């Protein structure tokens, strides 16, 4: 999904499940009147199965989707790598903004200049590439109109459609992520004296940034390049864009 | 809002506003009545649409005096409910005739014509004329035990529209593309239901579908049938025979009281 | 608290007038998605799965009550008629999601009316009608009365039925080049139905005009079979059943006004008895 | 007069750019009648705001009539 | 309301330093550092103003921590107005040719007028954490201490998803002006058009953001010191 | 579109079950009154 594109998804979707998360959390107390003992249990099972949706999505990413690329040495035509070919040279394809193209041939191409398209015609709502000379044979029915045979910009995709099981589960977890907020965070009030509470927020707000936030990019980012092994080696020098998010280790 | 109502009211159900009303309604369906030949209403079309123009400006009189007179007991009236939606129908039909070019491609309009339908409606408004002249109460009787027989008539008729409603809804589930000229559209599914429930050549659907589709609609017509005509529309009779029974027992001994 | 939970949700009245809902909406969506495989449009695709995730989540709300009910008692869950009959139905209505999930046997005709059974619920919805109890009960009371009158209806479409097939038997063997009605009598279930229709008085004259236009099969035979099918099974016999249910009507009007009679006069001992305390105080 | 109002139309039935048929410019004068002509809005409404502004006057002046 | 604005100001800023990074020759190593500063800034005054908050009046701390939104807003958007000319494509002319195409991706002039900006950014991000924390802190206090327990979830809840409500208006709203206009397809004016509609985008944005930062905290000044409904509770909870 | 609508009724599915737990926690507020 486009990176673009890819951002708006977590950000539109997982406010749904977090506003209510609270609101529904926040007034299961609030209603009841819970208790301390009571928010315990509350919280406990809140988690538990919200784990097993974090697991029934790990379930759903053992399902197979289409493979793009990767595909080791370009058809027997150049090694990763060989991207550099003479089409790169000549519409001058530079190595940071390549994208994935498809070919009729369902084979995906990246960087859609480099699949020798010394033409690109574009209209109002899409884009398209022309004398896609890079480009193998491929090409079975192809099509276009005022044009004939091309390569649309973009990566294609014929099944996408296990996205709907991945938010579903998605939200859900995240809900009883909302939910186990409120009880924590209700019960530090009542273990402390009334003129002692104002000093009560800012004792856990201190680890908030400090412990957590701190030595998180660290862990996330050793471990970012663990699935980005593949770095772009030729060009971008020390770590700055990846090719291969290894799509079987991120997930593990 | 106490002596200018009060004076309305008291012209109002005034014994000469009832005879001027009654006139204009009796007239008003001698033209009605008139329009129903083609050799009148086309000669004297251009009387006609001054005759009822006419008749739009005196119901306004009327309904607009009336509903300034009794408030709401107006609305609480049923007979008078009835000319109020008569009225409306007129002046809607009044306004729409403005705001359209008066043509062939507007005569032959179905809207048009259906606006007009409900002028005919005005000939109902007879009836009051009828009651008050008398209508000998000859079917004051039979109206009487009409009207103590529909409670349940109204049940038992809904009954058998819901059963028609359910083998309608089957009936365009299985049988589509065999015969689609019958109920390729749940509304004629449920039309064709409907008319067989009068017996009307209900076994020419049956051959029809035998020809080019198949027979299995032969058991649901069976059972469809013997369902309405056999046990539902008996069921009509036999409580319109019941309810005139009561009737009957109730005049012989309302007789020996005397 | 285990089953006195089943007990006490099944009890709650605005969770009955949603389940209510259910069966309405149910109703109503089985009808809009027989119309709406049309590919006229695309903007049609967007309701599509709409109304389908309706139909599987009133479906599953359906196998949770059941289950309710089981959690509820368990035990007269099978002696109550209509609750058993509306586990049936819902086994009947899952019965098509696994021939689909399978799709053995085909695509084919038996497929159609197993899925449409669904709306069937709707029935129990109409229980809660005041009048509709007691016109029903009346109708199912009454047919208990001519339960033998149908005997002899069964024994007479024996009679004309197999006598109609050896009547017109050269006239389902014949060979003029046109006609209409030549199946009605040709086997004995075409002859049952032939019957039927007889019996109800449509198109009568014009399949005796077809009988009559083979040379063969005497216009004595044919005639007297289709009249005296009409005056004795067409005209007697479907005025008797009217005769009855009105008798069944008289009926229940003579009991209804003697226990109202029974009512009035223990009303009238009872102002005869309470004097009598009355005064022996 | 009695009747519904009637109109002549004298009307021109002409050829001349539109056959390729033949060298004759066919040029029909004829006159129609046409009876049936239907009321006019205007003549329409005038003839409401106008009975309706007397009937009005009816009644108010009978309204005072009885005082 | 002093809240929404929070959640409304951060959602904007991630997107808006990562686009600055990728745009503007960053490096990622600077973007980090740039997202710690408002990290540390709250861990600063985290306990310091906890601390302040316990001793003096929470409602005017607050205000004034909604004052200090005001000045860090705008001055977070007087770089995009002010260095609209970091790196265009073609806009540094003493060194890009209008013909030569290696010219105009090579002398790099864009890395300085850079760093300046990470000053005013750097500044940004601080500013933003020292003054954002105590209004998480001293608002729910109050909350805390001035309304009763069986409806502070209640208003939680609600505090909670006010900064929830402004993650989503920061990107929904923010994204429909830097997400290309109608025209994602013309020749490569589009790159050096994007480029203004991106800076004056936010320059748009946190000029309205920042002032209503300051209307809202010079309303919350003009309330009570001595809040009268807690003094109405707080006689109710100081009996029995 | 199995998937697409499959999504929609595990989405209520699951909340459906989770308002079952919602009035059995508030009817063991007031079971204990009986
Ligand atoms: C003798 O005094 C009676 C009086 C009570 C009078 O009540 C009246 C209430 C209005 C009502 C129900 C009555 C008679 C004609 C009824 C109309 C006939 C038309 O029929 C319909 C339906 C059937 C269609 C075929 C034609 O249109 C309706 C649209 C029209 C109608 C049903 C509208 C309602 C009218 C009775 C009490 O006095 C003490
Ligand atoms: C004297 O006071 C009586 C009053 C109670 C009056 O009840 C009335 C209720 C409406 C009712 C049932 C009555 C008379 C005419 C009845 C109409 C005659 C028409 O007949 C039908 C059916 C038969 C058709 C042939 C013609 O249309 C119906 C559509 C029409 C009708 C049955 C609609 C219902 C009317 C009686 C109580 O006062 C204390
Ligand atoms: C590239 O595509 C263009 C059209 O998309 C092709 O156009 C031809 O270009 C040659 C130039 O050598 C002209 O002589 C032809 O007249 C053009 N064709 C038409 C129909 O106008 C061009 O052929 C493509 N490039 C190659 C190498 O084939
Ligand atoms: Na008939």
């Amino acid at each position: 999904i486009t990176p673009g594109i890819a951002s708006l998804l977590t950000g539109a979707f997982v406010l749904p499940g977090g506003i209510i998360g609270h609101f529904l959390g926040g007034l299961i107390v609030d209603r009841l009147e819970m208790t301390n003992k009571n928010k315990l249990k509350f919280t406990l099972v809140t988690t538990v199965v919200s784990v097993g949706l974090f697991l029934l999505i790990f379930f759903v990413e053992c399902q197979t989707t289409t493979f793009a690329g990767i595909n080791e040495d370009y058809d027997g035509y150049g090694q990763l790598g060989n991207l550099t070919a003479d089409c790169n040279e000549y519409c001058d394809c530079t190595t940071s903004l390549y994208t994935s193209i498809c070919g009729r041939d369902e084979k995906e191409y990246f960087s859609p200049c480099f699949a020798g398209c010394k033409a690109t015609k574009v209209s109002q709502t899409e884009k398209t590439y022309y004398n896609c000379s890079c480009i193998k044979e491929g090409l079975a029915a192809s099509d276009d109109e005022g044009q004939f045979i091309d390569a649309i910009a973009g990566t294609c995709d014929s099944d996408c459609l296990k996205l709907p099981l991945f938010f579903a589960f998605y939200f859900s977890a995240t809900v009883f992520s909302n939910m186990c907020s409120i009880p924590v965070i209700s019960i530090i009030l009542q273990s402390v004296p009334a003129n002692f509470t104002s000093l009560s927020l800012g004792v856990t707000y201190a680890i908030v940034k400090f412990v957590a936030s701190v030595p998180a990019p660290l862990l996330f980012r050793l471990s970012s390049a663990i699935a980005c092994i593949y770095w772009d080696n030729n060009r971008c020098g020390g770590k700055e864009r990846c090719w291969i998010y290894n799509k079987n280790i991120l997930v593990y | 809002l106490l002596g200018l109502q009060q004076m309305i009211l008291s012209l109002t159900q005034s014994l000469g506003f009832e005879t001027f009303i009654f006139i204009v309604v009796c007239l008003n369906t001698v033209i009605l009545v008139a329009q129903t030949f083609t050799e009148l209403e086309i000669r004297g079309e251009w009387y006609f649409m001054v005759l009822d123009s006419i008749f739009l400006s005196i119901y306004v009189l009327e309904a607009v005096l009336k509903l300034i007179a009794l408030g709401l007991e107006y609305f609480y009236d049923p007979w008078n409910n009835l000319d109020f939606f008569i009225m409306v129908m007129a002046v809607l039909d009044f306004v729409l005739l403005q705001i359209n070019s008066l043509s062939y491609s507007f005569y032959n309009h179905s809207l048009f014509r259906i606006l007009k339908v409900f002028k005919s409606m005005r000939a109902l408004r007879a009836i009051r004329v009828l009651r008050r002249l008398s209508i000998l109460t000859s079917l004051h009787e039979v109206a009487g035990t009409l009207s103590g027989s529909l409670p349940s008539i109204t049940a038992i008729l809904t009954l058998m529209f819901t059963c028609l409603f359910l083998f309608s809804v089957v009936l365009r589930a299985l049988f589509q593309d065999s015969d689609p000229k019958r109920f390729q559209n749940i509304f004629t599914t449920l039309f064709t239901l409907f008319t067989m429930l009068t017996l009307d050549d209900w076994s020419l659907i049956y051959i029809d579908n035998r020809a080019q589709g198949a027979w299995y609609i032969i058991p649901i017509l069976m059972i469809y049938i013997v369902i309405q005509y056999f046990i539902f529309l008996n069921l009509v009779i036999a409580v319109l025979v019941d309810n005139f029974q009561m009737a009957l027992l109730k005049g012989l001994e309302k007789v020996k009281l005397e | 608290p285990l089953s006195l939970w089943a007990g006490w949700v099944l009890d709650s009245s605005v969770f009955s007038k949603f389940i209510i809902s259910l069966i309405f909406l149910n109703t109503f969506v089985l009808m809009v998605e027989i119309e709406l495989m049309e590919s006229t449009n695309t903007a049609l695709w967007p309701v599509k799965l709409a109304l389908e995730v309706a139909d599987w989540f009133i479906l599953l709300s359906f196998i949770v009550e059941i289950l309710l009910m089981w959690l509820a008692s368990f035990s007269l869950f099978w002696k109550d008629a209509w609750n058993v009959f509306d586990f049936f139905v819902t086994l009947l209505s899952l019965l098509p999601e696994l021939v689909v999930l399978l799709g053995v046997p085909a695509h084919s005709v038996w497929l159609q009316l197993l899925r449409v059974c669904r709306v069937l619920r709707s029935l129990k919805l109409f229980a809660r009608f005041r009048q509709i109890k007691v016109i029903l009960l009346a109708l199912v009371r009454a047919l208990k009365s001519m339960t033998f009158l149908l005997m002899l209806l069964l024994i007479f479409f024996y009679i004309f039925a197999v006598t109609g097939v050896y009547f017109f038997r050269e006239y389902s063997r014949s060979t003029i080049e046109g006609l209409e009605y030549n199946m009605f009598f040709s086997d004995l279930l075409n002859s049952l139905v032939t019957v039927f229709i007889l019996f109800t008085l449509d198109h009568w004259y014009a399949v005796l005009q077809d009988i009559w236009k083979v040379p063969e099969s005497s216009r004595v035979f044919s005639s007297i079979y289709v009249i005296l099918w009409l005056l004795l099974g067409s005209i007697i016999f479907r005025n008797i059943i009217v005769a009855m249910m009105v008798t069944n009507f008289q009926n229940i009007r003579s009991e209804l006004s003697e226990e109202m009679s029974h009512l009035e006069v223990q009303y009238k001992a009872d102002m005869f008895k309470q004097q009598i305390i009355q005064r022996r105080q | 007069s009695i009747y519904p109002p009637e109109f002549f139309f004298k009307l021109l039935v002409s050829n001349r750019g539109v056959d390729n048929s033949t060298y004759c410019d066919y040029k029909l004068t004829f006159i129609v009648h046409i009876h049936g002509l239907p009321l006019s809005s205007k003549r329409t409404s005038f003839i409401v705001m106008v009975s309706t502004s007397f009937f009005i006057a009816l009644v108010v002046f009978y309204i005072l009539f009885c005082l | 309301a002093a809240v929404l604005i929070h959640g409304a100001l951060f959602a904007v800023v991630d997107m808006t330093l990562n686009i600055y990074q990728v745009q503007f020759s960053l490096t990622r190593t600077e973007w980090y550092l740039m997202d710690f500063s408002d990290y540390i800034a709250s861990f600063v005054v985290a306990i310091i103003i906890a601390h302040f908050g316990s001793k003096g009046n929470r409602t005017r701390w607050i205000a004034a921590s909604c004052i200090l939104m005001g000045l860090e807003s705008m001055l977070f958007a007087f770089p995009f107005f002010t260095y609209e000319i970091i790196i265009p494509g073609r806009q540094s002319i003493e060194l890009c040719m209008e013909e030569n195409e290696k010219r105009n991706i090579i002398c790099g002039n864009s890395v300085p007028n850079r760093s300046k900006c990470i000053y005013f950014h750097i500044g940004g991000q601080c500013i933003h954490g020292i003054a954002g924390m105590p209004i998480y802190i001293l608002g729910i206090t109050f909350i805390f201490d001035h309304i009763p327990t069986s409806s502070c979830g209640f208003y939680l809840a609600i505090g909670h998803s006010a900064y929830l409500i402004g993650y989503l208006l920061g990107m929904v709203g923010g994204l429909q002006n830097f997400q290309p206009p109608p025209k994602e397809k013309t020749v490569e004016i589009e790159p050096a058009k994007v480029y203004q509609l991106l800076q004056s985008g936010w320059w748009k944005t946190f000029l309205i953001i920042a002032a209503i930062s300051f209307c809202v905290s010079f309303m919350m000044v003009c309330f009570p010191t001595s809040l009268p409904g807690a003094h109405k509770l707080r006689l109710a909870k100081r009996k029995e | 579109s199995v998937y697409l609508v499959a999504a929609l009724i595990f989405v209520l599915m699951l909340t459906f079950i989770s308002i079952l737990v919602l009035s059995y926690f508030w009817y063991l507020k007031i079971y204990r009154q009986f």
